[PDB]
C-alpha cells in the first residue's frame, strides 16, 4: 500500500507570493500524482492531473511537477483566492486512490501573540454539577500555539477541548479557547486554576489563573 | 453543466440505515469508475467505495460488508446504502467520477450523515464574567444536540472584537461552543453585554446577561 | 519431437496484458514435472487438475497464453476475480481447468527512465467474456457525446502504461504470467505425457 505525505502541514504567503507545496509517494509511482484545492465547507477541486497537466478552467499560476517518489505543486502568483487547503492524490492503484494529509495556506501576517484570559465556572453551571473552566487566546499570529492546564499545579491531561477560529477576516490572526470539564465535587477539592500558553510572539509562557472562591 | 447532484443525509440512529442518492448529469454513471469519499469533522479525505464501469465494486475495509454501492442507468443515478452505521461514519460524503490518471474531476456537492444516540437537546447558556484597558467576556453554550447553535450580542448591535469557537463534540456526545468578545474595561459598570443564543432544532431561544461577578 | 515451452516461458519479448499472447501446443508430448521441479516460479496454481497427475493425462489441444502484470495483480488471474486487470484486460472462467503461472520479470522487464512498452485497458464499458481479447484503440467515451477520435473531457485513451524501473517496491514490480489451459474434445488427443 501507498502512504502520502506532504513537505509542511501548513504554509503562510502574501499575494503575489511564489508558493512551493511539496507531495512525497511511499513508493514510485511514476507521474500517477494528482493535486487538489479545498475551501471549507466545499468540495473538492482537481488543480493539476498526471503531475504536470493544467485542468481545464484552472488559473496557469498553478503547475505542477515531479515524478517517482516526490512532487511538487507551485504557485507562480499567488491570488486573494488561493489561500485554501491543497491535497494530493497518488491514481497509481486506481480506482482505490489515497489522499495526502494536506496543505494549508493561510495569510502571512506579523506576528502577534495572544492576550490571555481565564475564566471561572459560573455558579449556574456549579448547581448542575458540572464545572468548565474556559481559556481564551484572543487574535494572536501565526496559528501555532499551545495551553496547559495546571490544577493545583498537577498538569491536566484528557479532559480539556480546543477550539479554534479561522483567520479573521481583517485581522489575519486566530483565537482559540480550550475547556476544562470537572466534576463540581472534584472541582472543589483544588484551589488554584491555571491557563499557561506558550505562543511565538511570547518572551515566555504567559499564565493567567484564579483561586477558586476569591 | 456536468454535475453530480447528491442527496440523502441526515440524522440516524446507531444500527440505523440511509440511501445516499447522485445523480448525474453530463457524464455517464454506466461508463465510468464511479467513488463515494468521506471526509470527517476536520480530518481528510478518505475513499469509501467505487463502482467500475463494469459493474465490479470495492469497498474501504472499515466498511466492508455493511455498505453497498448501486445504481439505476435508467436515471443515471450512482447510490449508496449504508446500513449498521456507527458513529464514526458521521462524515461528509461525496461521490465523484475518478478518471484514474486524468483525475477526480466531477465532484458531488456533499451530503452530511450524522450518526449519533443522543436526544436533541436545548442548551445552557452560562457566562463567562469579566474580571477585574481591554475586558474579555463571553457566553458558554453548552450541551446542545443537534447542530448548529447562532450567537450574537446585544442583538447585532455589538460585532466588534466576537468570536464565536466552532463547536466542539464533547465525549457524551453533545456539542458546546463559547462566544467572547473584548469590550473596554471602562464600560463594564454601565455597558450592558446580553449574548443571544437560538437553537432551532429545539426551538430555544435564550438571552443571557454577563455582568461582572460580586 | 516434444512441446515448445520454452518458446513461451523463455521467450525474449512478452505482450502487455490487454494484447496477450496465444500459442496452440499440438501433436507433442510435455513433461510438466520438468516445469514444476524448476523452483522458479512464484505462483503456479493449477485448477482442474493437479500438476503432479498432469503427465500421466492426455488432451486434444493446451492453449499457452502470456503476457505480462503487475505483482498485487497476479491475484486477479484466478477464476471469479474482479478488477480492472480480469474485468478488462484477461478474465478467466469461472470452471477453468488448467494452471497459472507467474514469476519475477523485474530483471528482464523494467529498466531505468521507464518499460513503458508494457500496457493494459483502463477503461472499458463492461467485463469481458472468457477468453476475451480486445484490441481497439479507441477513444473511450465515458460521455454521451462521442470523441471523435479526440482526447479531452469524457474522452479517454483506453490504454495505459505501466512505467517498470528495476528500482521497485514488491506488488509493483512486474511479473511475467504464462496460463495453460487444458482442452478434452470428441477429437483424437494430441498431447499426452
Amino acid at each position: 500500500d501507498i502512504q502520502m505525505t506532504q513537505s509542511p502541514s501548513s504554509l503562510s504567503a502574501s499575494v503575489g507570493d511564489r508558493v512551493t507545496i511539496t507531495c512525497r509517494a511511499s513508493q514510485s509511482i511514476s507521474s500517477y500524482l494528482n493535486w487538489y484545492q479545498q475551501k471549507p465547507g466545499k468540495a473538492p477541486k482537481l488543480l493539476i492531473y498526471a503531475a504536470s497537466s493544467l485542468q481545464s478552467g484552472v488559473p496557469s499560476r498553478f503547475s505542477g511537477s515531479g515524478s517517482g517518489t516526490d512532487f511538487t505543486l507551485t504557485i507562480s502568483s499567488l491570488q486573494p483566492e488561493d489561500f485554501a487547503t491543497y491535497y494530493c492524490q497518488q491514481s497509481y492503484t486506481t480506482p482505490l486512490f489515497t489522499f495526502g494529509p494536506g496543505t494549508k495556506v493561510d495569510i502571512k501576517r506579523t506576528v502577534a501573540a495572544p492576550s490571555v484570559f481565564i475564566f471561572p465556572p459560573s455558579d449556574e453551571q456549579l448547581k448542575s454539577g458540572t464545572a468548565s473552566v474556559v481559556c481564551l487566546l484572543n487574535n494572536f499570529y501565526p496559528r501555532e500555539a499551545k495551553v496547559q492546564w495546571k490544577v493545583d499545579n498537577a498538569l491536566q491531561s484528557g479532559n480539556s477541548q480546543e477550539s479554534v477560529t479561522e483567520q479573521d477576516s481583517k485581522d489575519s490572526t486566530y483565537s482559540l479557547s480550550s475547556t476544562l470539564t470537572l466534576s463540581k465535587a472534584d472541582y472543589e477539592k483544588h484551589k488554584v486554576y491555571a491557563c499557561e500558553v506558550t505562543h511565538q510572539g511570547l518572551s515566555s509562557p504567559v499564565t493567567k489563573s484564579f483561586n477558586r472562591g476569591e | 453543466e456536468v454535475q453530480l447532484v447528491e442527496s440523502g443525509g441526515g440524522l440516524i440512529q446507531p444500527g440505523g440505515s440511509l440511501r445516499l442518492s447522485c445523480a448525474a448529469s453530463g457524464l455517464i454513471v454506466s461508463s465510468n469508475y464511479m467513488s463515494w469519499v468521506r471526509q470527517a469533522p476536520g480530518k481528510g479525505l478518505e475513499w469509501v467505495s467505487v463502482l467500475y464501469a463494469g459493474g465490479s465494486t470495492d469497498y474501504a475495509g472499515s466498511v466492508k460488508g455493511r455498505f453497498t454501492i448501486s445504481r439505476d442507468n435508467s436515471k443515471n443515478t450512482l447510490y449508496l446504502q449504508m446500513n449498521s452505521l456507527r458513529a464514526e461514519d458521521t462524515a461528509v460524503y461525496y461521490c465523484a467520477r475518478d478518471a484514474a490518471v486524468y483525475g477526480i474531476d466531477v465532484w458531488g456537492q456533499g451530503t452530511t450523515v450524522t450518526v449519533s444516540s443522543a436526544s436533541t437537546k436545548g442548551p445552557s447558556v452560562f457566562p463567562l464574567a469579566p474580571s477585574s484597558g481591554t475586558a474579555a467576556l463571553g457566553c458558554l453554550v453548552k450541551d446542545y444536540f443537534p447542530e448548529p447553535v447562532t450567537v450574537s450580542w446585544n442583538s447585532g448591535a455589538l460585532t466588534s472584537g466576537v468570536h464565536t469557537f466552532p463547536a466542539v463534540l464533547q465525549s457524551s456526545g453533545l456539542y458546546s461552543l463559547s462566544s467572547v468578545v473584548t469590550v473596554p474595561s471602562s464600560s463594564l459598570g454601565t455597558q450592558t453585554y446580553i449574548c443571544n443564543v437560538n437553537h432551532k432544532p429545539s426551538n430555544t431561544k435564550v438571552d443571557k446577561k454577563v455582568e461582572p461577578k460580586s | 519431437n516434444l512441446c515448445p515451452f520454452g518458446e513461451v516461458f523463455n521467450a525474449t519479448r512478452f505482450a502487455s496484458v490487454y494484447a496477450w499472447n496465444r500459442k496452440r501446443i499440438s501433436n507433442c508430448v510435455a513433461d510438466y514435472s520438468v516445469l514444476y521441479n524448476s523452483a522458479s516460479f512464484s505462483t503456479f496454481k493449477c485448477y482442474g487438475v493437479s500438476p503432479t497427475k498432469l503427465n500421466d493425462l492426455c488432451f486434444t489441444n493446451v492453449y499457452a497464453d502470456s503476457f505480462v502484470i503487475r505483482g498485487d495483480e497476479v491475484r486477479q488471474i484466478a477464476p471469479g476475480q474482479t478488477g480492472k486487470i480480469a474485468d478488462y484486460n484477461y478474465k478467466l472462467p469461472d470452471d477453468f481447468t488448467g494452471c497459472v503461472i507467474a514469476w519475477n520479470s523485474n530483471n528482464l522487464d523494467s529498466k531505468v527512465g521507464g518499460n513503458y512498452n508494457y500496457l493494459y485497458r483502463l477503461f472499458r464499458k463492461s467485463n469481458l467474456k472468457p477468453f476475451e481479447r480486445d484490441i481497439s484503440t479507441e477513444i473511450y467515451q465515458a460521455g454521451s457525446t462521442p470523441c471523435n477520435g479526440v482526447e479531452g473531457f469524457n474522452c479517454y485513451f483506453p490504454l495505459q502504461s505501466y512505467g517498470f524501473q528495476p528500482t521497485y517496491g514488491v506488488g509493483y514490480q512486474p511479473y511475467r504470467v504464462v496460463v495453460l489451459s487444458f482442452e478434452l474434445l470428441h477429437a483424437p488427443a494430441t498431447v499426452c505425457g
